[PDB]
């Protein structure tokens, strides 16, 4: 089309389930979308603490022209009121276009139907000063890695929805003789629970706890991450649809969690400052 | 381990700190209402904290119940006599399937069944979150319905409201009525408190001798720590200071026991009591006999009594009851100050200096003109309530005018005209234009055109006496509010039928259940 | 609208060209025609100085027809200004990215990379609204700028005082808009008598509107006297409420014969009249302060006493009681 | 019906007093296309109602005078109900938002604008009874509702007082004053009712002593005759009593026991009159005007007595305005009087 | 006064469909609804003014669909006016719709009955059977006066103004479709007030449009859409207006739409029935400007 980016596709379910796993995420935020010709990356920052980062590739767009030579890249800024569920959708096909014409234009996402024709433009605002790009993980010093199944991890973050969890725990440990132990410590009202994923590969893979290097793997030291709930539940509608999960911790003490399902999500989350001793004592019984 | 004012509680009605013609009240009144129809459905106790409200309703439960619960056939849950004499309400229980706001009324639809077999005295001391607008109206809803009920038989309800202060915080910042005083009539309102099966009886705190009479047998239980920490001959003094220094037995019990521990010498203190209206009004006039200098006294009632100085009625307060220091008879200058100083901090939007000034002239001028032989006058409450009262019902009476004039003369007219020149001069045309009206009528009989202006007057709508009454200087509403309604219904249907020109009918043709 | 408008609304300046007196201003207003460099902007001073048609008028140039009704957000006391009001719109319109303009309004316009925010009649808005307005104003500066209007400046908060640049609008007079009303007058084919329009200036007070509105009334009752003569000082006069010399006079005559039955019943008398306080209260003054048949001293008091009255009435007290008392305290000096 | 109103008369031509008013009118209305907004002032019961009637009237035909009254609802901001008594007419409406209170702005923001959003090409008029009584915040925002509408509504406005009123609404409306009634007027206008009712009369002079009694305001002129004429079996005569407001007695009598009582006690029972005189909804500043022209009035008291009581008074009265509570400077204004006296 | 009425939800499905719209619709808007019966037909009423604004429904049922229908009264026509709590009957509604769903032939019967155990003050004695269990519900009811029954009207929707526009039938091919565009709009979290817009040249088309600062929601339709035997035609109304608009077209197929231009929207239904034909039993809404132009 005549426009610097437009896109046009007929798989509207998929971008409607990626697009729905930003909602935890609040609606008095903001979003930040990145046009490039790999494809769309849609980002979100809250509390400066935890970061969420889709990404849908080329080859899901139908159709796709980036006419916009002159930057590699746009960046531009969307206000979450309810966009959530603007992108939510019978029986005839339906077609989905994403229109932008550089900076200064309104974001147009039209649906096309048999008999219905719908059209929504959104508004875009000054790119915050503030940096989305700032938390990262630190590739050179991981202090573990995990691979674990999407529906089990989804279920036990609903589990610790149930209770009213408050405070998060993530223990890892790996031993001799192939034993691997990842589990979540919730602090709540209802005291200290513990969820202790199993050992077998179908729902838990593959675990290094390398102490920080990521080059040698040593047997006995274990890994507490202690994370605010509010930031650690933000993750559970992307878990959700996750058809894999990549845990990592690093020495700073920053989670990062890959989510696949071709659409990728990268979350990452920072850790509590310090640990008291009674969280301590007490993740200590419940890990003897 | 165990604190000393619960380890040394009333074990008899004999041990309690109450006076002997409250407790005499509360007897009478509590045996009348365990009568089988007793007139009394509530027993509204209100009083300060620690004056032995729900100690001494516990132990006369304990003496009344079994004498009026009903004998059972072995129809008890346990082999236990149930030894219940007392129901009370637990303000913090949250069940599963049950809102919050439903608490109160799950409690009150079951105390209705504590009665004969299961007799049971209803006490509400812990009351339900009424800071919560709606949780409020539900709670005074079931009371009133409770008190309205319809059922022969009730148990008898007693509602026990420690009176006290809520200080000003932050996390607050509406001004109802609750959010400064916690009592008995911020939490219930008129029609309850008003109803002739409710009754209401005040206590006052714990006067010196019971207080003495109570710390001293205190001292006396505890002799072989006092007697070896050399104490006892000190004693005495020790339990005056608490006897002149609060009126709450249970702060003086838990002071006692407090320079009882020390080993040292520690000063004796107890709780603050808060100072009433009529005692603020009194330390303000005549001056407080604990202080000599007026400074430090207005100080202290500022820091402490911020809330009640702040408000519009205690000024309102002062300006009424300025004039009972010599029963009038003292110098007109000084109540032209005063009441120039009173206006004049009225135009300060209320800022608390302006109370402070205010305050502090009225006591300067007080101590300025003060003697030994002063005769003083009776401390009255400010009117400017019923002044509100009377104005709401001229408005009422006014608007109900304006609907008559529009709706049966097509003229509109400001409320204003109706205050001033129409309240007074319409009722007075209309009044003697249905005195001629009736004289004619007579005249015509005993025997229109003439005279047929006057014809026109009806009596069953035309106002006739003036609005909001006659002016009685130098020489309620719900009921005006419906007879309005009922004039303006009227005055429509006439107005209606002009422009196209009954329950005892229902009575007339009972229904007829035909099958 | 040629006919169908009040002369006020319908000689609106449409330009920064036609704006009268306030040149100071309006110079600085015009080199940023071109500059984009259009920085925060507090306009005050009295009624009807030309304030809002200023900002109108800048808006249109900047941004003509088409482009301003999307880059100008205007917002007054009728509208509610309360603190969240303040926190939600107006910084989610500041954070706005300024939306693209056309090939027509580029070609005939500047098109600055800014929108405006006019919030009219600021001095109504509470301390804590114009206390949210602070950081926005600075944050957002590269897309946004604002525009405070009032008649009371110190009714605006120190920082935001500081933050805006600050323009006074004077008031207008017989020797600083004179020309604007002849031209009307001319335009709407008013005649009148030599001084007449100078005579109205003074009358206004410094406020072109009710001199404007004046013109119009004396233009319609010279059309339905329908008798082809100009219009003279003494119609102008008795359409502004003025209170006639003769008044005045005995006013005067019965103020310096103390008596005060006699003060009292002919001020009875003469607010029976339906007179406003403040003209005459001005008469007064003008009358006593001018005439040099009087001591210092008697001036130093008056002039004090005239002021006390004066703030008095613009607390909206009972005229009568104020004009009364005046009368009598005068009489006493 | 009341004498007051079934003689109100339904046009322009038909006002028989302030003839310079009504030419005035004559030429406002002559081009109805370019009225400005309009501001009435001047003394109560002069019959500025009627003159806007009357010129209403002559704009828009006669479905003025049909009128017609509906509630309007109105939320506040804490969820608050106010009714006010819309009265609506084919061509025009009228609104007295002082029955609001300090909530009269919402009736400005909300009412006011939507209706001059709305387009009728003819405009609408409005009418605001007692203007004056306008908080300033409610002046405020009428002054761009004003400016940006006029094409569809023009604004008239009615006042007994120019002093609360904001410079800027005085600045945006054209000012017009309404001299009272004099007393040759009332007395002919009284003649002629009394003798359109077939009423007895003895001399003439009664009627100018029906006009003194008033001594401006027309409505109670009328309303007083009726009440003699009714009292006196339609059979006036000279040495009939005059019939006066209840409260207008009330106040004389509490200035006599001023005069004569200067104590403490008399204070206290000056107190009592005070609030019965409030209570039946009797303005603070109407209290304060007529008690100080009251005391103004009694022979005993000289010139230093009258001066102290008139500045008293014109202080009390700022504090009044300047004031929440009105029993303290009331009774601040009589305590210093007293003192003065004594 | 004599009141009983007998129905039976197996014989006429389609009135007693019609019943069912009519006290769901009433109960979904308030508390109390008033209910005339009359000597022709049954008139159920929800407004504000009981014994913009929100908008009034009228419901208009036919006293064929009642195989009983004894109406007695002393007043004209026989009209008796009740006001009942909408949640009883609503209530009593379910009850009888999943006793029927169980499959059962039984006919509900409702009477007018006296209360000396508990304005008179009278009882719904609502009874029907379940195969047997006897179901009875005694639903509170208020007698209203014949004047305050009066006082309520219908409300009058000028017609030189109005344009009509006939909507497509929910079992035809184009019904779905419809029913998808009018709920479009119910799945905006912060959408409250939509703004319906009608173009007269498909011969007309109907848009929904949502303004806001900082979105711009709008909807077109391109089905074939009827005017019934000047093209700027526009009105803003809440959302739960137009959710109830958009349960009442599920119901019934020859639905109408009207908006009068910054004034109003007028919803009817109407229910055809075989045989001259019968009484044609109606339901209209009128929904009032929530903001307006
Ligand atoms: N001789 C005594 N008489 C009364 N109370 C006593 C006595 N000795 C100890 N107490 C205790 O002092 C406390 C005060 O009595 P309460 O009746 O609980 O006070 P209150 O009237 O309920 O005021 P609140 O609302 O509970 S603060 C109780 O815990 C009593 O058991
Ligand atoms: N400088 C001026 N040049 C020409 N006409 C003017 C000027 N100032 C005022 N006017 C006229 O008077 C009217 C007053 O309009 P505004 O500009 O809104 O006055 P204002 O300064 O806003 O007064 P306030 O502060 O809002 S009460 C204009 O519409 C013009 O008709
Ligand atoms: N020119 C006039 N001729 C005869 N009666 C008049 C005239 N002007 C006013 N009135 C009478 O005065 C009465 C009250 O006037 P009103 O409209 O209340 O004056 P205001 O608006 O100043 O209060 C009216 O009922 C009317 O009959
Ligand atoms: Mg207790
Ligand atoms: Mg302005």
């Amino acid at each position: 089309l005549a426009n610097k980016f437009s896109a046009s596709t007929v798989h509207l379910e998929h971008i409607t389930t990626a697009l729905s796993c930003l909602t935890p995420f609040g609606s008095k935020d903001d979003v930040l979308i990145f046009i490039d010709a790999d494809g769309l990356s849609f980002v979100r920052e809250n509390n400066h603490v935890i970061k969420i980062q889709l990404l849908l590739s080329r080859e899901l767009f139908m159709s796709y022209s980036y006419r916009n030579e002159t930057e590699d890249h746009m960046k531009l800024c969307v206000k979450i009121n309810h966009i959530l569920d603007s992108v939510s959708v019978s029986d005839d096909i339906v077609e989905c276009t994403l229109s932008y014409d550089g900076h200064g234009s309104p974001f147009v996402l039209i649906f096309e139907d048999s008999f219905i024709s719908e059209r929504v433009e959104y508004s875009t605002y000054l790119i915050k000063d503030f940096d989305t790009n700032g938390l990262e993980l630190d590739r050179e010093r991981i202090s573990f890695e995990a691979i674990i199944k999407g529906e089990a991890l989804h279920s036990a973050l609903k589990d610790l929805k149930e209770i009213g969890c408050k405070e998060c725990y993530v223990y890892a440990k790996t031993e001799a003789n192939d034993e691997n132990v990842f589990a979540l410590i919730s602090k709540s009202q209802l005291g200290f629970s513990k969820i202790k994923l199993p050992s077998n590969r179908s729902i838990l893979e593959k675990l290094q706890v390398f102490d920080g290097d990521s080059t040698t793997v040593i047997d006995g030291f274990a890994v507490i991450g202690f994370f605010d709930f509010t930031s650690f539940d933000k993750i559970r509608k992307s878990t959700k649809i996750a058809s894999k999960v990549l845990f990592r911790m690093d020495v700073h003490g920053v989670l990062s969690v890959n989510i696949l399902s071709g659409i990728v999500i990268e979350v990452c989350m920072l850790e509590k400052e310090s640990i008291d001793e009674a969280a301590q004592t007490e993740i200590e019984l419940l890990m003897e | 381990g165990e604190q000393w004012y619960e380890k040394f509680k009333p074990n008899c009605l004999e041990q309690v700190a109450i006076h002997k013609r409250k407790l005499k009240d509360v007897q009478e009144a509590l045996d009348a209402m365990f009568l089988p129809n007793a007139k009394h459905r509530i027993l509204l106790l209100s009083g300060p904290s620690g004056c032995s409200k729900s100690t001494v309703i516990k132990e006369l439960s304990k003496i009344l119940v079994p004498k009026y619960r009903q004998n059972s056939n072995g129809t008890s849950f346990r082999s236990t006599p149930n030894e219940h004499k007392v129901t009370e309400f637990r303000g913090d229980c949250i069940v599963n399937d049950l809102p919050q706001m439903e608490s109160f009324s799950e409690f009150l639809k079951g105390a209705r069944y504590l009665v004969m077999s299961n007799l049971s005295l209803i006490l509400i001391e812990d009351l339900p979150n009424v800071f919560h607008i709606d949780t409020r109206r539900r709670f005074q809803q079931l009371i009133l319905q409770w008190l309205y009920s319809s059922e022969p038989l009730l148990p008898p309800l007693v509602i026990c409201i420690t009176e006290c202060e809520i200080p000003e915080n932050d996390n607050n910042y509406r001004k109802f009525g609750i959010d400064y005083t916690f009592s008995a009539e911020t939490i219930m309102n008129k029609e309850i408190l008003m109803h002739p099966r409710l009754k209401r009886i005040k206590f006052n705190p714990i006067n010196s001798t019971l207080l003495k009479k109570h710390l001293k047998f205190i001292c006396v239980q505890n002799m072989k720590m006092l007697k070896e920490k050399n104490k006892w001959n000190k004693r005495q003094e020790v339990i005056d200071y608490i006897a002149q220094e609060t009126g709450d037995i249970r702060s003086a019990i838990t002071t006692l026991q407090f320079w009882a521990t020390s080993s040292g010498s520690l000063p004796i203190s107890t709780r603050e009591s808060t100072i009433s209206y009529f005692h603020a009004i009194g330390k303000v006039i005549h001056g407080s006999h604990s202080t000599n200098n007026d400074n430090e006294m207005i100080n202290n009632l500022f820091e402490n009594s911020n809330n009640l100085l702040s408000k519009e009625d205690f000024k309102l307060g002062i300006l009424e009851n300025y004039n009972t220091f010599n029963k009038g008879e003292f110098s007109i200058s000084d109540a032209s100050s005063i009441v120039d100083c009173l206006s004049e901090c009225d135009n300060m939007n209320g800022l608390p200096e302006s109370n402070e000034y205010g305050l502090r002239e009225v006591r300067k001028t007080f101590r300025n003109i003060s003697k030994q032989g002063h005769n003083h006058g009776t401390v009255y409450f400010p009117r400017e309530w019923k002044v509100r009262k009377l104005q709401n019902s001229f408005k009422v009476q006014a608007e109900d005018w304006l609907n008559v004039s529009l709706y049966k003369y097509n003229a509109v007219h400001s409320f204003r005209n109706i205050t001033l020149e129409f309240g007074y001069y319409a009722p007075l045309i209309r009044k003697c234009q249905s005195y001629k009206k009736k004289y004619i009528l007579y005249y015509l009989k005993n025997l229109m055109d003439k005279f047929s202006d006057i014809m026109k007057v009806e009596n069953g709508i035309d106002v006739v006496d003036r609005i909001g009454g006659p002016i009685e200087a130098l020489s309620h509403l719900e009921d005006q509010k419906k007879e309005r309604d009922r004039r303006l219904r009227m005055l429509i249907d006439q107005y209606e039928r002009n422009v196209m020109m009954e329950e005892t009918s229902f009575n007339d043709d009972p229904i007829v259940d035909s099958d | 609208s040629l006919a169908q408008q009040p002369w006020v609304e319908k000689y609106r300046p449409k330009n920064l060209d036609e704006v009268t007196a306030q040149d100071h201003a309006v110079t600085v207003l015009k080199k940023t025609l071109k500059s984009a460099n259009l920085p925060h902007m507090l306009f005050y001073g009295p009624p009807g100085t030309g304030k809002t048609s200023t900002i109108l008028a800048l808006t249109k140039e900047l941004y003509g027809p088409d482009l301003m009704k999307s880059r100008i957000l205007e917002l007054n006391a009728s509208d509610e200004r309360g603190i969240s009001i303040v926190r939600e719109k107006v910084k989610n319109f500041a954070r706005l990215t300024v939306s693209k303009p056309s090939k027509h309004d580029l070609e005939n316009y500047p098109c600055p990379p800014y929108k405006i925010i006019i919030l009219d009649e600021a001095d109504s808005m509470t301390a804590d609204a114009q206390s949210a307005l602070r950081r926005t104003m600075e944050t957002y500066s590269g897309v946004t700028r604002f525009c405070l209007i009032c008649n009371y400046v110190t009714r605006i908060i120190d920082p935001l005082a500081s933050r805006c640049s600050k323009f006074r609008f004077k008031a207008l007079d017989a020797s600083n808009a004179i020309d604007r009303l002849r031209f009307i007058s001319e335009q709407e084919n008013v005649k009148c008598d030599d001084g007449v329009l100078e005579r109205i200036l003074d009358i206004s007070a410094g406020d072109l509107r009710r001199g404007i509105t004046l013109l119009q009334s004396a233009s319609k009752g010279a059309q339905y006297l329908g008798d082809g003569k100009n219009i003279t000082s003494t119609q102008v006069e008795e359409l502004a409420g003025v209170v006639p010399h003769d008044i005045l006079i005995e006013i005067v005559e019965k103020v310096k014969s103390g008596d005060f039955d006699e003060i009292k019943k002919y001020v009875n008398t003469f607010m029976k009249s339906g007179w406003s306080a403040a003209s005459v209260v001005n008469q007064l003054h003008e009358y006593y302060i001018t005439n040099d048949n009087f001591d210092t001293n008697f001036k130093n008091q008056i002039s004090w006493l005239l002021f006390t009255t004066d703030s008095r009435l613009n607390n909206g007290t009972n005229e009568h009681i104020q004009l009364l008392n005046l009368l009598v305290k005068i009489s006493q000096l | 019906s009341l004498w007051v109103d079934k003689y109100r008369p339904k046009s322009l031509n038909a006002l028989s007093h302030n003839e310079e008013l009504t030419n005035f009118l004559k030429s406002l209305s002559d081009q109805p296309r370019d009225l400005p907004h309009l501001l009435l002032y001047g003394p109560n019961g002069t019959g500025k109602k009627t003159r806007c009637m009357a010129l209403l009237e002559s704009i828009f035909g006669p479905g003025v005078y049909r009128l017609k009254i509906d509630v309007r609802q109105f939320v506040t901001a804490s969820n608050r109900k106010l009714e006010l008594n819309v009265v609506s007419s084919p061509y025009h409406l009228e609104i007295t938002p002082s029955d609001m209170g300090n909530n009269d702005r919402i009736v400005i923001q909300e009412l006011l604008k939507e209706v001059a959003q709305m387009e009728q090409h003819r405009y609408k008029c409005v009418i605001i009874n007692e203007a004056n009584s306008l908080t300033k915040d409610a002046q405020a925002a009428l002054r761009r509702t004003m400016e940006k509408y006029s094409k569809n509504i023009r604004l008239i406005m009615v006042c007994d007082s120019m002093s609360p009123i904001i410079a800027p609404i005085k600045s945006r409306c054209l000012l017009i004053r309404c001299p009272a009634p004099s007393d040759s007027e009332i007395s002919t206008i009284l003649s002629d009712v009394v003798t359109n009712e077939r009423i007895q009369l003895e001399t003439k002079d009664i009627l100018k002593r029906i006009a003194q009694a008033s001594n401006g305001n027309l409505r109670v002129s009328l309303l007083m005759l009726e009440s003699m004429a009714l009292n006196n079996e339609l059979a006036l005569k000279s040495s009939s009593p005059i019939i006066k407001p209840d409260w207008i007695i009330v106040i004389h009598k509490l200035t006599r026991k001023i005069v004569k009582e200067r104590s403490v006690n008399s204070l206290i029972e000056c107190r009592a009159v005070l609030y019965d005189l409030l209570a039946h909804c009797i303005p603070a500043n109407i209290i304060l005007k007529e008690l100080t022209f009251s005391l103004l009035d009694v022979e005993t008291l000289n010139t230093t007595n009258k001066s102290s009581i008139i500045e008293y008074s014109s202080v009390f009265d700022e504090r009044l305005s300047l004031g929440n509570k009105a029993i303290f400077h009331l009774e601040g204004f009589i305590a210093k009087v007293m003192c003065c006296l004594d | 006064m004599k009141l009983k009425l007998i129905v039976n939800g197996c014989e006429a499905p389609d009135d007693y469909k019609l019943l069912r719209t009519t006290i769901n619709t009433v109960a979904s808007l308030r508390k109390t609804a008033i209910l005339r019966f009359n000597s022709e037909r049954l008139t159920i009423i929800s407004t504000p003014k009981s014994s913009g604004d929100t908008g009034q429904l009228w419901c208009t049922i036919p006293h064929d669909v009642f195989r009983l229908y004894t109406v007695i009264s002393a007043r004209e026509l026989n009209t008796i006016t009740m006001e009942c709590n909408c949640d009883s009957l609503l209530s009593v509604f379910k009850r009888y719709d999943r006793v029927m769903n169980q499959g059962s032939s039984s006919n509900m019967t409702i009477k007018l009955q006296s209360m000396p155990e508990w304005n008179p003050i009278c009882a719904l004695g609502i009874t029907f059977e379940e195969i047997v269990i006897m179901h009875s519900f005694k639903v509170p009811v208020k007698l209203l006066f014949r004047a305050q029954d009066t006082r309520i009207q219908e409300p009058m929707i000028n017609y030189i103004q109005l344009m009509m526009y006939k909507l497509p039938p929910i079992s035809g091919e184009f019904g779905s479709a419809f029913h998808g565009f009018i709920r479009r709009v119910e799945r905006y979290s912060n959408v409250n007030h939509i703004h319906l817009m009608g173009v007269k040249k498909d011969d007309v088309e109907l848009k929904i449009i949502v303004n806001e600062l900082d979105w711009h929601l709008e909807i077109c339709w391109n089905g074939p859409l009827d005017s019934v035997i000047s093209s700027t035609h526009e009105v803003i109304i809440r959302c739960k207006d137009w959710k109830v608009c958009s349960k009442l077209y599920a119901a019934f197929e020859e639905v109408v739409l009207a908006i009068s231009h910054d004034e109003s929207c007028v919803f009817h239904c109407s229910l055809d029935r075989g045989s001259k034909p019968r009484e044609r039993g109606q339901i209209i809404y009128y929904i009032a400007r929530s903001k307006g132009l």
